[PDB]
């Protein structure tokens, strides 16, 4: 089992990333754990995923703006 | 080349309160040199540690960014990470831990 201020990305327990950025190299036993920067108008999705920030339609209003972790929130007018 | 740290996961340090220490990042870059910062685990965050005194060594095939405790004092037990920024990159070492005696 990691600890918790370590993340599972193989069946390997490895430092986790800062918040505006995903896995782009797994830690080992001995090494680091490589992060990129998601940029401008994505968020980190999974570990090593940035998604595309979704854009709420004329017939919607924002209700939470995306941020670096999480997706823009939708709702009905 | 990918920039590595080489600071083992479980990585430990048994230390003398009033005694000088320094604690080695193990840097390998190939080009320019990164931008290294400690910082000290509470729980699951890392505070950057700021006002403190770091130095570089530098060998052949291996570079070491140290952080300084002069003197280790015994507020200075607990798990440290080192973290290196190349450009839109952030390479993140597994946390060492202190073990201070007083
Ligand atoms: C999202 O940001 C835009 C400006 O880019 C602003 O007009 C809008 O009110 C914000 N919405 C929320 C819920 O923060
Ligand atoms: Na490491």
């Amino acid at each position: 089992i990691c600890k918790p201020e370590e993340v599972q990305l193989g069946d390997q327990c490895c430092p986790p990333c800062k918040q505006g950025y995903r896995v782009t190299g797994q830690c080992t036993q001995y090494t680091s754990t490589t992060c990129t920067l998601c940029p401008s108008g994505t968020y980190v999705s999974g570990l090593y995923q940035c998604t595309q920030c979704t854009e709420c339609q004329d017939t919607e209003v924002t209700i939470r703006n995306c941020t670096s972790t999480q997706n823009t929130v939708c709702a009905s007018k | 080349c990918d920039v590595q740290l080489y600071i083992k996961r479980q990585s430990e340090h048994s230390i003398l309160a009033g005694d000088p220490f320094e604690l080695e990042c193990p840097v390998k870059y190939c080009a320019n040199r990164p931008h290294v910062t400690w910082c000290k685990l509470n729980g699951t965050t890392c505070v950057k540690l700021e006002d403190r005194q770091t130095s570089w060594k530098e060998e052949k095939n291996i570079s070491f960014f140290i952080l300084h405790f002069e003197p280790v004092l015994p507020n200075d037990n607990g798990s440290y990470r080192c973290s290196a920024n190349f450009q839109s990159n952030l390479i993140e070492s597994h946390s060492t831990t202190l073990y201070v005696t007083d």
